[PDB]
């Protein structure tokens, strides 16, 4: 086995190589003294990481005040208008004229319902929504199980139909204006501009399940949060059809609870206990709810039914005090089928004063006395509902948030506050929105003091939906380097803006789908849910992470440079790279904003090129008819002006932009002027290089392609022979490689895919890259990525000339920092060029793991997509792995015993890069194997809740609380 | 009353009026299966 200095000099040749080849090839040097030599055709500007926080933030509160503005107009005039309604019963003469959404636009059909008459839009084609819309009207949704034609619903398609000229005022006043949405408490949703349903409910097969009054922004606006504990009733009465009902009923009853509200499901029967793993009241997210339903429907029912204990258990319960809590409304939810007991003595025990609210359901078609039960409902400020068959759940279930709102209405214009939703998907599919909420109330004999009777609930929900990307608008981050960004935060640890935050749903566990028990035709739900990201779920977490989060949910304002650790775009390699995250909390609203900014990002480039012939001679350089001269060239797919669009098809963009840019001189009184004059430098800057430098020597031995990208959105590849293996994003804002290559101050390697369908392997080469850092007066710049494709072959034949071809005794490889195959020694390995070396022979790397060379770290992607095991494809989680270099020690010399064996072996890292060069005893010596050590995203289930409970995260609640009012009713239940 | 008394506690949402659950009812069922009527029927929720 050779000594250490033999292998030291043998590395050290072998990086000089690629080094001196990288860097004499690529042209670094030439890029940086290109920038620095102009110095005249832009200037460098600074990025003030706060001015930057308070102006998005003040862009921000404008915005949601715009908003605010147009929910107050519209409840105003509902209120105004239902006010003065007349309430008759006899409209089969004078029709309700109006467009019922999800009804088919065939002309000739004719309906004509009695006692309405429709209407048939035109239906123009718009932006902001991607569907064809009509300003003239508005459009209705009644839910399918719910007669069009009542006298409660005709009566309110009457007074509804004056908000139209309030939408059309709303619109009108601000075009950049989405849905508005009336969402009554009869079913009935009535939203501007008027738009086709996106699922008729039988005139194609697909049914719809849409009901207003289960969304998140209604339920959010119609009451304040819960504390709501499900008491079950799982004696031997309620077996056999009242069982089943119970749990659809119960879990039907948890989908209509929020992050806001608090719950348990407790289980009685001579006897009461916890249903599951929570012991307390938890916080009703995504992950908890799953946790109750699948601990409800694990439910068997035998014994004695004990009304005494279980609304002990049920008291003690919404006492704790001890743990996180909404701390609003109290309530008990029994679910149960009839019996002879009403414990009046613990209800005198232990709400005595009426505190806790109980809402009892008697589920099931039975022969047992509900009276009792009723008494308990009717006594302690609840309500009684009936749940005899599937089709009631959902509207029976649903229908407690009429009598949890009184004390909002009592309150009157106290209790008329905007409430802005969590992130979800909009059902007409525009992506994520947030939508802001305001409650109507009724008012009818308010002058006079009439009525108070049906006074005591309200009419409906109002709502205005704000896309995410009209957020993402009001904070650019096109002056700021590929790793700094934006991102907000609810006072919940939720994410309502971050570079990580997808449009698909969070997924909770491991699906599992059943093939031997699904009928072709029945129209499975889908989903309802939120988009729930935490902010610590979204990034990697450090213990500096959580105290930031921490100190900007409670709305504090502040500044913090520190060192993290950077999962990279692709996810496969992690960086060390210093940060700034400087803060501010949005005044208007309690969301806070936070910039992140890596230093060597403090200053940019701002174009100066305003000389007609130098901007035409850089336009000209742009043409693809020229590319032979210049390169294939790649335009980031922005939006430099607002009549051409981002294509995705780039020589369609570029072709466009090109027409554009000389169709129209640089002037643009429309346009965005400084993306395209740093586009124009930029592709002056990038040909002057390809012209002076690579021109010159046509072909290099090694190399395979030279490319550059850089900031402003150019990407120019020297051979276009070459530019038809160019497989990154055109948008330098998402090539991995130039994040990457930001980061670290040497050369990076990329390591290609393996059994990837597609050039990838030798018609490509191995991608080398570093960016150009240039020093204008004093500040640091990283305005570009200059590269390199390393041919294969060339490698290895370098490579070889102990190590030969084929060789029995020892491999010697190649890898990167994340255990990647670059460069081997068999031609079978060489030919899995790319794959993670713990793969094909996980013994050394487990060792390398242990001495501590390699470390690694795991995550959780919360939305992933996912093949459904065996218990097209659907939402789950998936645990990922990311390999590193932590120690910065050079040499690493050992030996590892396989047992009965042992193999020696040196690995030596290739300084000025991120290579590292192993060589072992050879793998056929010995017949010893573990288990592979695989590097992929493992669908997972993790973490399990029920510890996280006991140590929950830091979260702020609501403050605002309207229930227990003095002069409510409670004569109803 | 005794053999099948609160034993029709099947899962499914069929409805099975001739039962044994009370004492009117069980006089029911067993005066409809002296009649002879849908007799197999009671006797087959009774094997289930």
């Amino acid at each position: 086995f050779p000594s250490a200095v033999t292998i030291k000099s043998w590395v050290d040749k072998m990086q000089e190589d690629l080094v001196t080849l990288a860097k004499t090839a690529s042209g670094v040097h030439q890029l940086v003294d290109i920038y620095e030599k102009y110095q005249d055709l832009y200037t460098v500007e600074p990025n003030n990481a706060r001015q930057l926080v308070e102006i998005a933030a003040r862009d921000i509160e404008k915005l949601l005040s715009n908003r605010s503005k147009a929910l107050v107009r519209l409840a105003l005039e509902a209120e105004k208008v239902q006010a003065a309604h007349q309430w008759r019963e006899d409209f089969a003469s004078n029709e309700v004229v109006y467009y019922n959404a999800k009804d088919d636009l065939d002309p000739e059909k004719n309906d004509s319902e009695p006692g309405s008459q429709r209407i048939k839009p035109v239906f123009i084609d718009d932006a902001n929504f991607r569907r064809q819309v009509s300003y003239q009207h508005a459009a209705v949704h009644i839910p399918t199980d719910i007669y069009e034609g009542s006298t409660i619903v005709l009566n309110e398609l009457n007074w509804t139909s004056a908000l139209d000229d309030v939408f059309k005022k709303n619109r009108e006043e601000d075009p950049s204006l989405l849905w508005q949405v009336f969402g009554s408490a009869t079913g009935l949703a009535r939203y501007y501009p008027a738009s086709p349903w996106v699922d008729n409910s039988r005139t194609p097969n697909k049914i719809d399940l849409y009901d207003v009054r289960r969304r998140p922004w209604y339920i959010q606006g119609a009451a304040s949060p819960k504390d709501m504990l499900i008491l079950v009733d799982v004696s031997g009465s309620v077996s056999g059809l009242t069982l089943k009902l119970i749990r659809t009923s119960v879990s039907e009853m948890l989908e209509t609870l929020s992050d806001d509200d608090f719950v348990n499901v407790a289980s009685f029967n001579s006897n009461a206990q916890d249903v599951s793993c929570f012991q307390h009241l938890v916080q009703a997210n995504v992950r908890n709810k799953k946790v109750l339903k699948d601990a409800v429907n694990n439910i068997t029912a035998k014994g004695i039914t004990d009304y005494k204990k279980g609304f002990s258990f049920a008291f003690e319960q919404l006492l704790n005090y001890n743990v996180s809590r909404a701390n609003c409304n109290k309530i008990i939810m029994l679910f149960t089928d009839g019996g002879e007991e009403r414990a009046q003595e613990i209800f005198a025990k232990y709400n005595k004063d009426k505190k806790v609210r109980v809402f009892t359901f008697s589920v099931g078609q039975h022969n047992y006395d509900r009276g009792p039960i009723q008494w308990m409902a009717c006594e302690n400020k609840g309500y009684y509902y009936e749940i005899p068959s599937i089709g009631a759940i959902r509207i029976n279930t649903q229908e407690y948030l009429d009598v949890l709102g009184r004390p909002m209405v009592l309150a009157g214009d106290k209790a008329k506050q905007v409430q802005w939703t969590n992130v979800y998907l909009d059902a007409l599919e525009l992506g994520l929105v947030i939508t802001g909420t305001l409650p109507v109330f009724n008012i009818t004999g308010q002058f006079e003091n009439k009525t108070n009777l049906k006074n005591q609930l309200i009419l409906g929900v109002m709502g205005v939906d704000v896309s995410l990307e009209d957020i993402k608008r009001l904070t650019p981050r096109f002056t700021l380097c590929p790793n700094g960004y934006y991102f907000a935060i609810d006072p919940n640890g939720y994410v309502l803006l971050h570079p990580n935050l997808q449009p698909k749903p969070i997924g909770v566990g491991i699906p599992t789908i059943n093939l031997r028990k699904r009928r072709p035709n029945v129209q499975n739900p889908k989903s309802q849910e939120p988009v729930t990201l935490d902010f610590l779920d979204a990034e990697l977490e450090n213990d500096i992470k959580v105290e930031i989060r921490n100190k900007m949910i409670d709305g504090e304002s502040g500044e913090k440079t520190f060192r993290t650790l950077v999962k990279s775009q692709d996810e496969r390699y992690i960086d060390k790279g210093n940060r700034t995250y400087t803060w501010t909390p949005v005044n208007g609203t309690d969301y806070s904003l936070a910039l992140v900014l890596p230093t060597y990002s403090f200053y940019y480039i701002k174009a100066k090129i305003e000389e007609t012939i130098t901007q035409a001679r850089y336009s000209e350089t742009l043409k693809p008819d020229n590319f032979e001269e210049s390169g294939y060239t790649f335009l980031a797919p922005r939006d430099y002006c607002s009549d051409l669009k981002p294509s995705d098809n780039n020589t369609e963009f570029l072709l466009n932009f090109n027409e554009f840019i000389d169709r129209k001189t640089p002037n643009n009184p429309s346009c965005n002027t400084d993306l395209i004059n740093r586009v124009l430098l930029d592709a002056g800057f990038t040909n002057e290089l390809v012209q002076n430098y690579w021109s010159k020597q046509k072909n290099i031995k090694g190399v395979k392609a030279r490319f550059v990208v850089t900031d402003g959105g150019i990407t120019r590849v020297y051979p276009k022979e070459a530019g038809e293996n160019w497989q990154e994003n055109p948008e330098t804002y998402e090539d991995s490689f130039y994040k990457r290559s930001l980061d670290n101050d040497n050369y990076v390697f990329t390591a290609p895919y393996f059994n990837k369908s597609g050039p990838g392997a030798y018609e490509s080469g191995i991608m080398v890259s570093k960016a150009v850092e240039i020093y204008i007066q004093g500040k640091l710049l990283k305005p570009a990525v200059v590269g390199i494709k390393i041919d294969v072959n060339s490698w290895i034949e370098n490579f070889t000339k102990d190590c030969k071809r084929n060789s029995d005794v020892m491999d010697c490889v190649i890898l990167d920092d994340g255990g990647f195959l670059l460069m081997a020694n068999h031609d079978d390995y060489t030919n899995q060029i790319g794959r993670f070396f713990g793969e094909i022979d996980p013994s050394l790397m487990r060792h390398l793991v242990n001495i501590s060379v390699y470390a690694f770290n795991k995550s959780y992607d919360y939305q992933s997509v996912c093949e459904p095991g065996a218990a097209s494809k659907q939402s789950c989680i998936t645990e990922q792995t990311q390999y590193f270099f932590d120690n910065d020690s050079k040499s690493f010399s050992g030996v590892l015993d396989c047992g009965n064996c042992s193999r020696i072996f040196h690995v030596e890292k290739l300084m000025n890069t991120n290579l590292i060069f192993i060589m072992v005893e050879s793998k056929g010596t010995c017949p010893c194997d573990t288990r592979l050590l695989i590097q992929a995203e493992q669908t997972s289930d993790g973490p399990d809740p029920c510890d996280m409970v006991k140590q929950p995260r830091y979260r702020k609640g609501p403050d605002v609380c309207f229930d227990n009012n003095v002069l409510e009713d409670y004569t109803d239940c | 009353m005794q053999l099948f008394g609160g034993r029709y506690d099947f899962e499914d949402t069929e409805v099975r009026r001739s039962n044994f659950d009370n004492f009117p009812q069980a006089l029911i069922s067993v005066f409809q299966v002296l009649t002879g009527e849908d007799w197999n029927s009671v006797m087959y929720n009774g094997i289930m």
